[PDB]
RNA sequence: AUGUAA
RNA sequence: CGCGGGGUGGAGCAGCCUGGUAGCUCGUCGGGCUCAUAACCCGAAGGUCGUCGGUUCAAAUCCGGCCCCCGCAACCA
RNA sequence: CGCCUCCUAAAAGGUAACGGAGGCGCCCAAAGGUCCCCUCAGGCGGGACGGAAAUCCGCCGGAGAGCGCAAGGGUAGAAGG
């Protein structure tokens, strides 16, 4: 079989000189090698970082993948010299430094994961129904119980976090927590709304019948609660409070005002006849106007995440699972796969791997 | 104490319980030092005095579990974080009366 | 930082600083120490930044010894309050200290290494300090 | 009481 | 450290004061009725009693310390 | 807000503060008198149900148990059973 694990390896390669553009680069190497020759090149030491690290970015990409058409070559040619002279010791040898060219290959494949800062956290799968009606809120449910198959299979936990069934069957909405390696890295080409046209058991006259689902995916970031307030920052105002007291409020800076210089907040109090009363007070109210605008950050940034998403609605598919004719149509990229109730099951290995690109 | 610890060349200190031993011994017969193997120590391991190897006409004075050498981890910064980070469960107060 | 697990009362009275250390006055177990010079309350605010000091010079190796305990409650009033109206709520905790007392050692650090460390918590501590080395009389203690 | 969407 | 009322299954609540049994409604899981769902019917699972420290043979319950929570109070200059 | 125990209280007594901590407003017809007899807590080992801890056996044990309830003093050469 070991002839066969050497044609994977030229197929691993192939994909990798394709959508890492080969050519584009084999080019664009020697056009760093002939601007950094010239010992006049150090005139502005910021644009050489740029192009002497950028030619070892590309020295990790063509040179890797000439090492791999290269060396998977001489080791074709290894494996008939042992056979044909029953020496056991060329064969211990020319499958030793292909394991070795089998880690250079799958590390640069490592160029697809490492292309979103942190791909390795916990991320969550949320799926909502939408459209379809009550044949999506199926479809929704067939589409959550299929990613659970899948995350059983390459090895990570399932915790589900929040369901919503529907109405008459199926599912609204559910939240899943992906908690593995590599976990966010996967699920990440899955964001979208997929398509579902079959038969409705729903439908009165039992009609051909489209509905969708979405499903996003999010990495963990943790709590974030609060965040910490020196008093270097801060500049606290004193004053004599307003209104009724008497003499001893004539006399006396009992109110107190607390501008945060860096956020331009300000905030004040005079409730009690102490100036410490009020400024503990002063303090609690500023702790929670910060509390106020550190969170309409946040959900500055959800509303972000609402306004790029969108929208559960037909003109929006990124795959096409027709079970009335078997086909699961990745209109992405994309591949034609006409196992679709084994799909269903949860091989999305053969849609992951080919959309991270 | 004779020798380069493992321990020590591992990043520890050897930590010297005793820097001195209890004896009896004749005036005529007075040691000048006793000689310890601390060579074989890791970090985490110990000597007592059961295994010093006493010089002729000399008698350990002594339970020979009296532990003379031990080879510690070192300080380090990098735990540094985990103890201003450690929160500490208040005080408890021994309950007096009912 | 240090404090009691747990102790048989919560606050004590507050007691003098009279008279040199009662004991721990010799080298026990380092190579150097780090002497009280002056009597006083050390918090343990000043023993940890005293000991944060030391392990963030020897950066990696070395042993410190903290041969002083805050076993001692602190108290204060809250603020702006009248006298009155009961003993104040604890604050903190700190040890006890008078002239002579050993209060860290260091070991397993080069001489340079160890004045340098436990000069510099020295400037940690809110009294006069000094650092020594152990010694014959030590030894003979 | 209800059963969307070819 | 103002006074006094609380924190108990997923939700909302009883049971404390008279110490040994944790109960009610909803929800939930399984089965039914229906072409299907809701409603309805049968059956089930479910609780460190906010914590830390112990009193008592025995603490949800009695007594303290801390943590949040609701209500009242904060006056005379 | 009266009473009891300890500390503050500076080795007689006594000694203050809205100083530090707890308890009392009962109970027992035996939990009382007197004779007679007995000695604990705990640890180790062994032992049907049986366990960290039911009872049993052996060894170790000056009192750290018990003495109705707070605390202190006292106490097995009993005030305890
Ligand atoms: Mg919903
Ligand atoms: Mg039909
Ligand atoms: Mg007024
Ligand atoms: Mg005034
Ligand atoms: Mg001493
Ligand atoms: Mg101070
Ligand atoms: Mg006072
Ligand atoms: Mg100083
Ligand atoms: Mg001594
Ligand atoms: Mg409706
Ligand atoms: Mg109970
Ligand atoms: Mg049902
Ligand atoms: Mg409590
Ligand atoms: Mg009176
Ligand atoms: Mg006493
Ligand atoms: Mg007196
Ligand atoms: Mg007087
Ligand atoms: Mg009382
Ligand atoms: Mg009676
Ligand atoms: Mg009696
Ligand atoms: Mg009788
Ligand atoms: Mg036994
Ligand atoms: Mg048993
Ligand atoms: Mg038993
Ligand atoms: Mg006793």
């Amino acid at each position: 079989p070991v002839n066969n694990r050497i044609q994977d390896l030229t197929e691993r390669s192939d994909v990798l000189r394709g959508y890492l553009d080969y050519d584009a680069k084999k080019e664009r190497l020697e056009e760093v090698n002939a601007e950094l020759e010239q010992p006049d090149v150090w005139n502005e030491p910021e644009r050489a970082q740029a192009l002497g690290k950028e030619r070892s970015s590309l020295e990790a990409v063509v040179d890797t993948l000439d090492q791999m058409k290269q060396g998977l070559e001489d080791v074709s040619g290894l494996l008939e010299l042992a056979v044909e002279a029953d020496d056991e010791e060329t064969f211990n040898e020319a499958v030793a430094e292909l394991d070795a060219l089998e880690e250079k290959l799958a590390q640069l494949e490592f160029r697809r994961m490492f292309s979103g800062e942190y791909d390795s956290a916990d991320c969550y799968l949320d799926i909502q129904a939408g459209s379809g009606g009550t044949e999506a809120q199926d479809w929704a449910s067939m589409l959550e119980r299929m990613y659970l198959r899948w995350a059983e299979s390459r090895g990570f936990k399932t915790e589900i976090i929040e369901e919503s069934e529907g109405e008459v069957a199926g599912i609204k909405s559910v939240t899943i927590k992906i908690s593995g390696d590599y976990a966010y890295g996967w699920l990440r080409t899955e964001t979208g709304v997929h398509r579902l046209v079959r038969k409705s058991p729903f439908d009165s006259g039992g009609r051909r019948h489209t509905s969708f689902s979405s499903a996003f995916v999010y990495p963990e970031v943790d709590d974030d609660i609060d965040i910490e307030i020196n008093p270097a920052d801060l500049r606290i105002d004193v004053y004599r409070t307003s209104g009724a007291g008497g003499q001893h409020v004539n006399r006396t800076e009992s109110a107190v005002r607390i501008t945060h210089i860096p956020t331009g907040i300000v905030t004040q109090c005079q409730n009690d006849r102490s100036q410490h009363k009020n400024k503990d007070q002063a303090m609690k109210q500023m702790k929670a106007k910060l509390y106020e605008v550190e969170m309409q950050k946040k959900n500055a940034e959800k509303q972000a995440m609402e306004d790029n998403k969108s929208d559960i609605g037909w003109g929006s598919q990124i795959r096409s699972y027709v079970l009335d004719d078997s086909r699961i149509k990745d209109l992405r990229t994309g591949v034609e796969t006409r196992n679709t109730q084994a799909v269903l099951d949860g091989s999305l290995d053969q849609f992951i791997e080919a959309s991270l690109k | 104490f004779v020798g380069t610890p493992a321990g020590v060349r591992a990043g520890g200190v050897l930590q010297e319980i005793h820097r001195d031993i209890l004896v009896k011994v004749s005036p005529r017969n007075i040691p000048e030092f006793i000689e310890v193997d601390v060579s074989g120590l890791e970090i985490g391991d110990s000597l007592h005095a059961s295994d010093l190897k006493l010089p002729p006409g000399v008698e350990l004075a002594v339970s020979p579990e009296e532990t003379i050498a031990a080879v510690v981890p070192p300080e380090d910064v990098e735990k540094l974080a985990e103890e201003a980070a450690a929160e500490v469960a208040e005080p408890e107060v021994i309950k007096k009366g009912k | 930082m240090l404090m009691p697990r747990r102790m048989k009362y919560r606050k004590q009275q507050r007691g003098r600083l009279k008279g040199a250390t009662k004991g721990g006055d010799y080298v026990a177990f380092g190579d150097y120490g780090l002497v009280a010079l002056e009597p006083a309350w050390i918090t343990a605010q000043q023993i940890e930044a005293a000991r944060v000091a030391m392990v963030r010079h020897f950066r990696r190796g070395g042993k410190i010894f903290i041969r002083i305990f805050p076993d001692k409650p602190y108290t204060k009033k809250p603020l702006e309050v009248r006298m009155g109206k009961g003993k104040g709520n604890v604050e903190g905790y700190v040890a006890v200290v008078k002239p002579g007392r050993v209060m860290f050692e260091v070991a397993g650090v080069t001489e340079e290494q160890a004045m340098e460390a436990l000069r510099i918590a020295g400037h940690k501590l809110p009294i006069k300090t000094k650092i020594v080395r152990r010694d014959a009389y030590d030894e003979a203690q």
